[PDB]
Parts: C-alpha cells; sequence; structure tokens
C-alpha cells in the first residue's frame, strides 16, 4: 500500500541519476596511480593484536 | 633525343626521391619524437 509506494523509487523521480557533461571527461593516456595501500579492512590495528597473538 | 629525355625523366625522379629522402627522414624524427614521448610514459609506468 502506501509502504510499498514509499518504499519503491519511481523511475520519474530524479532523471534517472544523470551523469555530468553530455560525454565522458577525458582521461590521461597512462594515468595508472595504482595506490590501493588498503583494500577494505582496516578497523581493527594489526600491530596490537600480533603482539596479543605472540 | 632518348637520351635527353631519360636524363629529364631520371633528374626529375631523382629529385622527387631526394625530397622523398627528406620527408622520411621528417617522419623518422616525427616517430622518434612519438618513441620519446612512448619512452616518457614508459619512464612514468616504471616510476608508478
Amino acid at each position: 500500500p502506501i509502504l510499498k509506494r514509499t518504499i519503491i523509487s519511481k523511475r520519474k523521480a530524479p532523471s534517472n541519476n544523470e551523469d555530468e557533461e553530455i560525454v565522458k571527461t577525458p582521461r590521461k593516456l597512462v594515468n595508472y596511480v595504482p595506490l590501493k595501500i588498503f583494500n577494505l579492512g582496516d578497523s581493527f590495528d594489526d600491530t596490537i593484536t600480533t603482539t596479543v597473538a605472540k | 633525343v632518348e637520351a635527353q629525355d631519360e636524363l629529364q625523366q631520371l633528374k626529375e625522379d631523382i629529385n622527387s626521391r631526394q625530397s622523398k629522402i627528406q620527408k622520411y627522414k621528417d617522419d623518422t624524427i616525427y616517430y622518434e619524437d612519438k618513441k620519446k614521448v612512448y619512452l616518457e610514459n614508459i619512464k612514468k609506468i616504471e616510476v608508478n
């Protein structure tokens, strides 16, 4: 009823989440920038628990 | 007349060939510039 319609999202409510710029923004020919030092995880520190394991 | 015609056609052909050599040198300079850009990209990839 009202709950289902409020929970559901109308496809017309937004502009189909349109992106910025008519076409995709240009990028550098290499532009690798690997980074990715941490992939998720993190949270509790490893050094303290490693000392706890020792 | 045959020798004159052969000389004129050879002279035109060799002038065109020399101009072809100079344009090939320009193309090789452009290729060397592209190779230098590629080497700069390779150095950036290597530092990354």
